[PDB]
């Protein structure tokens, strides 16, 4: 069934699982015409496929060409995200393949399970978090290659970097998480926040800053004052 | 006009046939019923006084045999039989016709009811949905599950309705996935009507068996069926302009004859309101719309 509080270990066990964010798919800019009405201009989009065990990423640019000629475009990202995670586990070794595939919004378990009957056994489950994946566009590297994309192309990442070389996938997608809620929250505040000190880079090869465990803490606290601010701005308390 | 003898009536019970039905008490001379027309499928059916679990009862053709009912004690209910004996039958009818033992099946002139809710029923095919092949008449209850709901335990007391299941591969074609589960007209037409059902008679036919049995017998399956298959010509785009004209006919006949009081629960909320009010077809049943707004606004 859903995937909540309770079963929130269930993540970091040793089953293939894919949580799958569909809401960076469909992204469109709203403007005004000459004759003054308003029409939507589409930008590039992603698919937020994500192994919350490994930190593996597989971010699927959606070109806007896509979009060409087709009607009722917001249910179709629907499905145009289901197709290609189908085609995505058809393109895994077998014991790669995920067993279960968690959606972070329910509108996608019926195009998903559609495009998942040849694959009776892989559970597709909504889940009752609210999961920030929304603002991973937000992370420089991933809207820089989105952004920039020609044709429709995936790209690979470990969103963790090198984190699981110190500390366990729980851990790693606890400060996943508080990063992507901290850029979802106020993004120029969390920018602001990561990058400050600029004697800590990020390695070419990584999305976030090379910080040591002592800096991680004090990151992490900042971003949790960022949240609960931003809660008290926002509700006055 | 033919008749439906019965041995005698042992226990009380409220006998149905078709939108009929009388009680009958504790060994009253009651002796069976009579003037039924021919020409249509008949339903004689039973609800004991004691134990109202259990409605139970017999699908029948009078063309295809002489059929009588008669109280078994050991398993406990009305069975139908069959006399074999073509005279003696003539002989134990005329008998009972004479002592005027018989209730007369209560058919008003003007009224087109049963065939309107049986005009694509036939014996035959109920009994491929039944399966028990040395009667020609075929027993149903409340109890009895469908071949789909045993998928999801007793293959011989089934109902073997057609399976339909809009998540399917049989209805969802690889590479259109999308436009197969929106607008189910591939799997209505082609998987469905030319591939199954060979013609929409057969289909309207199990369609509206499946009403009858949820109807009579509340049996929850036939009630699942009978929503699956308004379901599907619902949500398909392309369908035959005479299959929708009929299926409003259908429709219409079957909510009139539904009991006021059953509605809450051989009434699917959902698909009726997807059917009438968001589905390609929401503006083409209009005798329907028209007689399940004004008599169950409540649902919609
Ligand atoms: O066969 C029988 C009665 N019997 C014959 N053997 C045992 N019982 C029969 C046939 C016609 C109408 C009816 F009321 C009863």
């Amino acid at each position: 069934g859903a995937m909540n509080s309770s079963n929130y270990a269930e993540l970091f066990n040793n089953d293939i699982k894919l949580f799958v964010d569909d809401t960076n798919v469909y992204r469109v800019t709203v403007h005004k015409t000459f004759e003054g009405n308003v029409a939507t201009k589409a930008i590039n989009g992603c698919i937020f496929t994500l192994n919350p065990k490994t930190g593996h990423l597989f971010l699927k640019i959606i070109h806007t060409s896509v979009w060409a000629g087709q009607k009722r475009l917001s249910q179709l990202a629907k499905w145009k995200t289901a197709e290609e995670v189908s085609a995505l586990v058809r393109s895994l070794p077998k014991e790669e393949q995920p067993k279960q595939i968690i959606v972070t919004r329910k509108a996608m378990l019926d195009p998903l399970e559609v495009h998942m009957l040849d694959f009776p056994n892989i559970a597709i489950r909504p889940t009752e978090l609210r999961l920030p994946f929304s603002a991973a566009m937000s992370i420089d590297k991933l809207s820089d290659v989105v952004m920039k994309a020609t044709e429709p192309q995936m790209v690979l990442f470990n969103i963790y970097d090198d984190w699981l070389d110190r500390i366990s996938s729980y851990t790693a997608f606890s400060r996943l998480t508080l990063l992507l809620r901290a850029l979802k929250t106020n993004e120029e505040s969390a920018k602001m926040i990561l990058l400050s000190d600029p004697t800590i880079t990020i390695k070419s090869y990584h999305l976030w800053p090379s910080f040591t465990d002592e800096q991680w803490i004090t990151i992490e606290s900042q971003m949790r004052d960022l949240i609960l601010t931003e809660y008290g701005r926002k509700y006055n308390v | 006009m033919n008749t439906v003898p019965f041995t005698s009536a042992p226990i009380e019970v409220t006998i149905g046939i078709d939108q009929y039905s009388f009680n009958v008490k504790e060994n009253q001379p009651f002796h069976g019923i009579k003037d039924i027309p021919i020409g249509h499928v008949h339903v004689i059916h039973f609800q004991h006084a004691d134990n109202s679990s259990m409605r139970y009862g017999y699908w029948f053709d009078c063309r295809m045999g002489n059929f009588y009912i008669q109280y078994d004690p050991k398993d406990g209910l009305y069975k139908m039989m069959e006399e074999r004996d073509g005279a003696k039958f003539e002989n134990i009818v005329h008998n009972f016709k004479e002592r005027q033992m018989m209730v007369s099946y209560p058919k008003i002139d003007e009224d087109d009811t049963w065939y309107n809710l049986t005009e694509f029923v036939q014996m035959d095919k109920i009994r491929k949905i039944v399966r028990k092949d040395e009667n020609q008449f075929s027993y149903v209850d409340s109890s009895m599950t469908t071949v789909q709901e045993n998928e999801l335990s007793d293959p011989a007391h089934s109902l073997n309705y057609t399976v339909i299941n809009f998540k399917s591969r049989e209805a969802i074609r690889p590479g259109h996935e999308m436009e197969d589960f929106l607008d189910k007209s591939y799997y209505l037409n082609t998987v469905m009507l030319q591939g199954i059902f060979k013609n929409s008679s057969n289909y309207f036919g199990e369609l509206q068996f499946a009403f009858l049995n949820a109807m009579f017998f509340g049996n929850y399956g036939s009630s699942l069926q009978w929503h699956a298959m308004i379901e599907l010509i619902c949500s398909s785009a392309t369908v035959p302009k005479h299959m929708l004209d009929k299926l409003d006919e259908i429709l219409y006949y079957q909510i009139k004859t539904l009991p006021e009081q059953y509605s809450d629960i051989l009434l699917n909320e959902r698909v009726w309101n997807i059917c009438l009010y968001s589905s390609f077809q929401k503006n083409s049943l209009h005798n329907t719309e028209k007689i399940m707004e004004n008599k169950y606004p409540e649902l919609l």
